[PDB]
């Protein structure tokens, strides 16, 4: 429900980091994080930006954050709150 | 959704196991994954699904076809996300499909009754 502009970058980065680093007790719990990220990101590739980094893309919370930020920054969408 | 004992051998799988998950009847359970489930007790479908994906994540030759968040989730027993193109709205995980439906006397934990499918394929059954 929280927009990119409602997150600090660190806050959003933390969400992404969870997917690489945190053990989720259930698919539901992980989905909350995945969709918090993907719904906010408005990346056309949706979950692919996390789960299907291309061979040329960094498979990391930083890569995901970059892919989200770059896409938004290039496509007229706002970034994080300071 | 009751306990049971997994049975069956699945099929020899080489290369990109889930490449076929997005087509027709999906893909059989790799025999080496069947090896990790067959004869074990499962407390629930969730338990089986978790041990299934844990086994996949624990198989170097299968897990290599998953990127880090999918693999991480699978080590937690969480169904890997399919590519977005293979998702069907709310359904975004690789589905373990019962070829013979449980409602039609399909064996819940018979590995040979299981196919992995993308939601897109799964929802067409």
């Amino acid at each position: 429900s929280k927009k990119i502009s409602d997150h600090t970058e660190a806050e959003f980065f933390s969400l992404i980091s969870e997917l690489f680093n945190r053990s989720f007790s259930s698919e539901k719990e992980r989905d909350v994080v995945v969709y918090a990220i993907v719904n906010a990101a408005q990346h056309p590739d949706g979950t692919d930006i996390i789960f299907y980094p291309k061979e040329d893309e960094e498979d990391s919370p930083e890569g995901v954050l970059k892919r989200i930020k770059e896409w938004r920054a290039a496509n007229g969408l706002p970034g994080f709150k300071a | 959704d009751e306990p049971g004992v997994a049975t069956g051998n699945g099929q020899p799988v080489t290369g990109n196991w889930l490449a076929g998950a997005s087509q027709g009847d999906g893909v059989p359970i790799p025999s080496q994954i069947a090896d990790q489930l067959r004869g074990k007790e499962f407390k629930s479908w969730r338990d089986f699904r978790e041990q299934f994906w844990v086994a996949v994540a624990n198989d170097p030759e299968l897990v290599k076809y998953f990127r880090k968040t999918n693999a991480k989730g699978m080590r937690d027993g969480l169904s890997p996300f399919t590519p977005k193109a293979e998702q069907a709205g709310g359904r975004d995980k690789y589905a373990i499909h019962h070829v013979v439906q449980i409602s039609q006397g399909g064996a819940v934990y018979d590995i040979d009754n299981l196919r992995v499918m993308t939601p897109k394929m799964h929802i067409q059954v």
